[PDB]
């Protein structure tokens, strides 16, 4: 439709890396209460926007989309506006349409994550019901526990995300880690992306080069830069 | 027993006190108990629900010795109280002041603080004080009062008697008071307790249409800037100071500014003091809030009408006021910016105070912020203004800076009095239609009798040493002719006394808890009642009323002063009824009162009902609406005045802030702008500036209450203050060759009093801090006879000079002089 | 080891202690100076963050990191040299050749912008 | 205008503590036509109120057919005499059996430790009735 | 939320039967733009109700599930008001919780009936 | 035992010879929960113990709420943050200005010739946050 609401001037603000692509742009998140909002002027808004005549160019990144209303625990409904940081080194107040999204891909009862997981969910034989999660770890680690009983780490697989930012980062990359190799021991574990516990980088790490061995600022002072196997403006 | 306390058993009685002392109305628990029973370590083995058995971390409870006491009862049944401050109150959050801390201390004990209590009447019969019984003390005071309305009507009869709430007032109290002075012997020759005539300390904000009490204590949370004029609330008001002030001043109200107004700025809060003075307030706010977001206008005294002249002019040339709110809600405001006219030059000029100090207070308080909208600028003052230059003029000058920008009826908003005592006042009203300034009327000759009811005119008048010099000797001619009598019976006596009066006698009556320094004068003194030794109510600076239970008893047949006023009503309406005079005993109808309850169904409960008598209330038409019962479930929170609804299941619901829809308390709803002039200091006070050295400001210590009538028993008190005390600046020491602990001379054309020298560095040359009211050195000898148009003293306007008596070794030893500026 | 109350707990149990004494052997992009970033750092930091390593920390200048590796010419290798590999040539592997032998079109595949994952 | 949000008033209730355990207060909110009862449930509730996080508040017009609703304090229900539509007040107006299509809408109060005061500020809901919850 | 787009004076109305059980209620449907409404005044809306003050019980069965925003195949939005019919004699005005919620599960892109077959 | 006296410890703190002007020492008595601190004030004064009978010592838990005190060397003070009392060192914890009811508890030394020790053996007056000084 045909408006937004404004995040009031004192609306809460955080921080937030986008979900998704490598190059981990900045986004503010205002949160506020659903029957808030903040005025046109740009001292009476959150974002510090003159709203009271059409902005030019480049002045916003500000859509539909990168909004929503988030139905909390304690059934209290809240504006939220996920928008990109202007003061950024990384994307400069940038967004892709794929970040830009962010907004609408957060969870709420009626939106675009409305069907996200809310509990444990047991195929029981030939039906799919709820259960709770005492009896989802009765299940799933009496099967590990009876495994390692019986066949030893070598019958438990995994494959997990070894990865960063959304479904990814370094508590979970840690968490999953440690249970897989430190307490179950299992090396019958695979990667997201392939089918083996390895390295896209071999060669490159043999030879002594990590692959991530610059800035984006490099980018910036090259005289040529390559893009070998590599669709930049999409990817 | 010093190193030890009886802890309260876990079944302990407690009941609820509002604490007895200042306008802040602190809430405390009375914990009450045989005395041969205690608490236990565990923490619900005990009242206070606090665990013993180990160190308690720092805010886990306020207790000492001084909040501890043994009662003897009139059964003979000794029982532990322990006073102590009420944590889930809003007023205080458990806070305790010094004052508050000691009430347990100054509860009736007939070996403790209160020992000397008058607990009988007591007669100055001709030369020798004794005992008399109440029946004997009411046909003499009733006898006199009954000669002089026959002989002289009500214009011989004479009262100065507390007007206030808390300890020694309360709706009871004033009701009662009030009740007796106005509907019964209907005598206009009444003066209050802290002026000296019939009159309010708020006149111009009244007329201008603003109540001086007009906002909450959360509004000083709310608040972007505050004020504080004329006025020492670190001392003054501790506790509205500690648990509103500061945590505004320490960022931690921040987040609830916001969730209130969304879309308005809020910097770090501010605080202003416009004071002559560098007080420990100062020094306090400059430790908490940093150097930068305290400015201290150090104004020259007398020069605060000058001050808001010229902000006033400068607010108004700037823009930073609101049109909007001018228009719609208010009068007079062009007249006013003509007649208040000022430069910012010629207001530097006048206060002494810098052009950019002048501006910064502007900006800080008046500028719109950012987002749009004008800070929240609180506005309080006390007794800097009210006892000031001029009381009408500068409070004018004041409203109308705040009603230009919209400081009143917004949240975080207010221009209030800090207050002094609490407020309870329930009354008829004033008979008569003349101001009198009843002190110079009695130093004339006038009246036959005159009674001192709640206070101590003797150490708190103006003029105060032309006061006790007059009454002495009109007491003394009465002392002289009742020495002739032998064998006389009462009414013989008031005939006696009666002459004497007509040949410039006095007979002179106190009502109290003590003998005080009117035992030097006084013929007859009767015996009052404190709260817990009787039911009483009263609000605080934020309207919110109380009750404070009963949980002692008085000590002897002391009863409280509503029951003592019943006790005199009916005392004279039984003589007319005898004299066969059936018109002049109706008019002591209305006092068949058994308790003090009875009084506040009278007053109070009946303000504004049908078939009520013109009664004059705080608590409004809907005062009903408050019962004992209903103030009980209430708690220590209460309920701030106006009460707008009741039921059973919500309890009383009142009111936050006054004013919050532009309608004012005038003829046509709008606020009232007034004329301002600048006519310098009154030439009164300007003659003893003309002829003499000093500046003597005077005002309040925090340790010490008002004239020291509990203080002056206690060891620990006299100890530190063993004699009133003067601020003087170091310079001005030496070259009158004085150091701490030195007497000196303080004195005028008006009086010579005395006092111990306290240097302190923050005072300026020239200028120096008097303790007031105080039992040893009465600083109100120096001050002037001099009053505004309504007859308000301006207390804080005299000049003397500064003889040295010599060094008081003892003083020396045993008082710190060292500074009570924390840094 | 997983006695871990909020996601926080997993970041002190593994990036922090990274090299760390009495630690455990952890594999970590943040290497052994990880235990000088802490979420409150982190956060006043804001979304420039810092670029790992970090080389130094105190209250005063923040997080400090690094832009560029091996501008000294120090790599990740026994001699501190980087090292030079044989590449042969040897076509496609037999597996796809047969594919490419035996169907007509190349099934290339990958990102459309628009589309995550 | 600009503005997407309903101008709600800020409504005095009561202070939380004279509230008694399961003892409806009622009120009207937010005008004199919108009857309304606050309710301390003496156990706490997700987005209750007060010093024991349990205070809650609702329209009590049925969002069936709008009749006035009747707390039941054994039940801590509202309940509607229309066609006996019943919802729960310790599940944010849940419905527990009925014909309405809505919760009943819940008053959001501020509750304010400094003064211990409650204040109606919103309705999470649409009342009966009426195009807006503010008319 | 907290309000309702009224149906405009002159928006489309059909005749709709209860999708649901036996009884077979009446119900109207108003389909209109979805950038216009009514107005609160009672001959300024399609329902003849007077929306300027509370209304009384029984004057209408009427809740945001009872409403929806519709995307044609030429890409144009309607709003959608489905409601029970007052002069119907199964029902007389009566709408069930089940027919209540019949606007809420018509097709649309992002609503309740967004993974319907297409 | 009826006893009427409280159980306190003797507790070494040190040699008075050791102690200079105006240089606080501090230490626990009559138990590890009770911060003191002994000061030379360097000038005699009523009841100061040792050669120069100007040593003090104290609690230094505040008596209004219980925050532990700064010594200030330059004023020869207590000071407590909290509401801001101050109390007098050279006059046996005197109340200058603050919210207290009770000066500062004098911890009281014993000074022996022989040894030219300071034993810590009671305290005059009540420490913060007890029910009495020994728990
Ligand atoms: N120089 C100078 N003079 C001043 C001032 C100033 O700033 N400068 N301030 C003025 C001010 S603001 C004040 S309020 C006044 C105060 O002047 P006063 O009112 O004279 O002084 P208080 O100490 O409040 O007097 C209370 C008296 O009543 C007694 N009392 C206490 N409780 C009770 C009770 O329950 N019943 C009865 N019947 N008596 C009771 C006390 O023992 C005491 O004598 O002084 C004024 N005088
Ligand atoms: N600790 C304690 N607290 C009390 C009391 C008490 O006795 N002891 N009494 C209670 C009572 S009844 C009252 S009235 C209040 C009084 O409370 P305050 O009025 O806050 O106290 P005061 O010390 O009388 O005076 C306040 C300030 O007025 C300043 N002043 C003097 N002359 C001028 C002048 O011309 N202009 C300006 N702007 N300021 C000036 C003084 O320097 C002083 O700091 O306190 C109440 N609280
Ligand atoms: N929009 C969007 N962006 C994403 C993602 C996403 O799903 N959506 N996924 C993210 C992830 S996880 C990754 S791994 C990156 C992927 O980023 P890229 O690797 O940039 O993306 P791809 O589309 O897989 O492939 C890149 C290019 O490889 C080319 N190619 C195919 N075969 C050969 C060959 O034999 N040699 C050479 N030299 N090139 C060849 C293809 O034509 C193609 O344009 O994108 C990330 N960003
Ligand atoms: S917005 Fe997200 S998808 Fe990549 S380009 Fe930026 S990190
Ligand atoms: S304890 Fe008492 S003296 Fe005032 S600051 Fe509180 S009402
Ligand atoms: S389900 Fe049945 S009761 Fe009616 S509204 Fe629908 S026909
Ligand atoms: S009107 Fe309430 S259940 Fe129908
Ligand atoms: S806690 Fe020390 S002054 Fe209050
Ligand atoms: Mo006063
Ligand atoms: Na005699």
């Amino acid at each position: 439709n045909d408006r937004i609401t404004l995040p009031p001037a004192n609306a809460q603000r955080t921080n937030m890396t986008c979900h998704f692509c490598i190059v981990g742009c900045g986004y503010h998140v205002y949160k506020w209460p659903e029957l808030q909002e903040g005025g046109r002027a740009p001292e009476q808004n959150a974002l510090g926007l003159d709203f009271r005549k059409q902005l030019p160019p480049l002045a916003v990144t500000l859509t539909p989309a990168m909004t929503n209303v988030v139905t909390e625990h304690n059934g209290r409904r809240y504006n939220i506006m996920v928008v990109p940081d202007k003061a950024c080194v990384v994307n400069s107040g940038l967004s892709s349409t794929r970040g830009g999204k962010m907004a609408s891909y957060m969870y709420t009862p009626t939106g675009d994550g409305k069907q996200r997981l809310k509990a444990p969910r047991l195929y029981a034989a030939d039906q799919w019901v709820d259960t709770t999660w005492d009896h989802a770890m009765a299940l799933y680690a009496g099967l590990i526990k009876k495994t390692l009983d019986k066949d030893g780490p070598q019958g438990v697989f995994f494959s997990c995300f070894d990865h960063g930012g959304a479904g990814g980062g370094f508590e979970n990359t840690w968490g999953t880690g440690k249970l897989m190799f430190s307490a179950i021991q299992t090396p019958m574990v695979r990667i997201h992306n392939r089918p083996a516990y390895n390295s896209e980088c071999h060669a490159t790490r043999e030879m002594g080069i990590g692959e991530l061995n610059n800035a984006y600022e490099d980018a910036q002072l090259a005289d040529v830069i390559w893009s070998i196997g590599n669709n930049p403006y999409e990817s | 027993a010093n190193d030890r306390i009886t802890l309260p058993p876990a079944n302990a009685q407690r009941t609820n006190m509002t604490c007895h002392f200042c306008i802040v109305g602190c809430g405390y628990h009375v914990y009450k108990w045989p005395e041969l029973q205690e608490g236990g370590r565990a923490p619900e083995q005990n009242a206070l629900g606090l665990d013993f058995r180990k160190q308690l971390p720092p805010l886990a409870v306020t207790l000492t010795p001084a909040m501890t006491n043994v009662v003897t009862e009139h059964n003979g049944r000794r029982y532990n109280i322990m006073v102590v401050p009420d944590k889930a109150c809003v007023v205080n959050s458990g806070l305790s002041s010094t004052r508050g801390g000691k009430m347990a201390s100054y509860m009736y004990t007939p070996t403790g603080d209160g020992k000397q209590r008058l607990k009988a009447p007591r007669l100055y019969a001709a030369d020798q004080w004794v005992d008399t019984t109440w029946d004997h003390a009411m046909a003499l005071y009733a006898g006199l009062i009954k000669k002089t309305l026959d002989k002289d009507g009500p214009q011989g009869v004479f009262f100065s008697c507390f007007d206030h709430g808390g300890a020694g007032g309360g709706f009871e109290n004033t009701w009662g008071t009030g009740k007796l002075m106005f509907s019964a012997i209907q005598t206009p020759m009444v003066r209050i307790h802290n002026r000296p005539a019939y009159n309010s300390e708020c006149h111009a904000t009244r007329e201008m249409g603003i109540g001086e009490l007009n906002n909450a204590y959360e509004d000083a949370q709310l608040a972007d800037v505050i004020w504080s004029i004329g006025n020492n609330p670190y001392e003054s008001q501790t506790n509205y100071f500690l648990n509103h002030w500061l945590p505004n001043l320490q960022g931690a109200t921040t987040s609830k500014k916001k969730e209130r107004f969304p879309n308005e700025n809020f910097p770090q809060a501010r605080i202003i003091f416009v004071d002559p003075r560098e007080t420990p307030s100062v020094a306090i706010a400059r430790h908490v809030a940093g150097n930068d977001r305290v400015l201290h206008l150090a104004i020259e005294p007398g020069t605060d009408t000058a001050l808001f002249n010229g902000l006033f002019t400068y607010v108004v040339e700037q823009g930073w006021i609101d049109k909007p709110f001018i228009e719609a809600h208010t009068k007079g405001f062009d007249d006013a910016v003509k007649t208040n006219r000022l430069s910012l030059d010629e207001c530097s000029n006048i206060t002494g105070v810098p052009v950019d100090m002048l501006k910064r207070a502007a900006e800080w308080s008046y500028k719109p912020k950012a987002s749009g909208q004008a800070p929240r600028t609180m506005h309080a003052y006390e007794k800097g203004i009210i006892w000031g230059n001029d009381n009408y003029v500068i409070q004018s000058a004041l409203l109308d800076l705040v009603i230009a920008t919209h400081n009143v009826g917004r949240r975080g908003t207010g221009c209030v009095r800090m207050g002094g005592h609490q407020e309870g006042y329930t009354r008829p009203p004033y008979p008569g239609d003349k101001k009198i300034y009843i002190d110079q009327e009695l130093i004339k000759g006038k009246g036959r009798i005159m009674t001192w009811w709640g206070c101590n005119n003797f150490q708190t008048s103006n003029n105060a040493q032309a006061l006790r010099e007059a009454i002495l000797q009109r007491s003394a001619i009465v002392k002289q002719a009742m020495q002739k009598a032998r064998g006389a019976t009462t009414e013989e006596m008031v005939d006696v006394i009666y002459e004497a009066t007509q040949n410039g006698g006095l007979f002179v009556t106190s009502i109290n808890l003590y003998p005080t320094k009117l035992a030097e004068a006084a013929h007859l003194m009767l015996p009052a009642a404190h709260p817990g030794e009787m039911n009483l109510t009263s609000m605080n600076g934020e309207r919110r009323i109380r009750l404070s239970e009963k949980f002692m008893d008085p000590p002897g047949t002391a009863m409280a002063d509503c029951l003592i006023a019943a006790r005199i009503a009916n005392a004279l309406r039984d003589m007319y009824q005898k004299d066969g005079k059936a018109e002049m005993a109706a008019q002591f109808e209305g006092f068949d009162w058994k308790t003090e309850e009875d009084a506040f169904n009278d007053g109070f409960r009946r303000a504004g009902q049908p078939g009520a008598p013109a009664i004059d209330s705080q608590g409004g038409s809907t005062g009903h609406l408050v019962t004992y019962d209903r103030l009980r479930k209430s708690g220590n929170n209460g309920v701030q005045l106006p009460v707008v609804s009741w039921d059973e299941s919500k309890g009383l619901v009142g009111t936050e802030m006054l004013y919050t829809e532009g309608k004012f308390d005038t003829d046509d709803g709008k606020a009232h702008f007034k004329p301002a002039p600048w006519n310098g200091l009154p030439a009164t006070v300007q003659q003893q500036k003309d002829k003499y050295r000093f500046w003597l400001n005077n005002g309040r210590n925090n340790e010490v209450w008002q004239t020291a009538y509990h203080d002056q028993y206690n060891s620990l008190m006299q100890e530190r203050y063993p004699m009133a005390y003067i601020e003087m600046n170091p310079d001005d020491c030496k070259q009158l060759d004085v150091t701490g602990g030195d007497i000196v001379e303080v004195y005028n054309d008006f009086g010579s009093t005395f006092a111990m020298v306290y240097p302190v560095a923050e005072i300026k040359r020239g200028q120096t801090f008097m303790l007031f009211g105080y039992v040893n050195g009465i600083q109100g000898d120096v001050t002037t006879d001099w009053t505004d148009r309504n007859i308000i003293p301006y207390y804080k306007g005299t000049w003397g000079d500064i003889r040295k008596v010599g060094s008081m070794e003892e003083f020396k030893r045993t008082v710190s002089f060292k500074s009570r500026r924390f840094a | 080891g997983f006695d871990w109350k909020t996601e926080e707990d997993a970041f002190n149990d593994g990036f922090r202690r990274a090299g760390q004494p009495g630690a455990p052997a952890i594999d970590s992009q943040g290497g052994s100076t990880g235990h000088l970033v802490t979420y409150d750092r982190l956060r006043k930091s804001g979304n420039n963050g810092v670029q790992l390593p970090v080389v130094s920390w105190d209250e005063s200048k923040g997080l400090v990191g690094t832009e560029m590796l091996y501008t000294e010419g120090k790599f990740d290798t026994d001699d501190g040299k980087a090292h030079f590999k044989p590449a042969p040539w040897n076509g496609l592997p037999a597996t796809v050749q047969q594919q490419k032998d035996k169907y007509r079109f190349w099934l290339n595949n990958g990102r459309n912008n628009e589309v995550w994952q | 205008a600009g503005r997407t949000t309903l101008q709600y008033p800020a409504t005095q209730v009561s202070v939380a503590k004279n509230l008694k355990a399961n003892e409806p207060v009622s009120f009207t909110y937010p005008d004199t036509s919108s009857p309304c009862v606050a309710v301390k449930l003496g156990s706490p509730v997700p987005g209750g109120v007060g010093p024991n996080n349990d205070i809650v508040a609702y329209s009590v017009l049925c969002t069936h057919m709008g009749f006035p609703t009747s707390y039941d304090k054994s039940s801590k229900t509202f309940k509607c005499p229309g066609h006996f539509t019943e919802f729960d007040a310790e599940k944010a107006g849940q419905m527990i059996c009925g014909q309405a299509t809505e919760n009943l809408p819940r008053v959001l109060l501020r509750y304010d430790e400094a003064s211990d005061a409650l204040t109606a500020v919103g309705v999470d809901g649409l009342i009966y009735g009426r195009q807006a919850n503010v008319i």
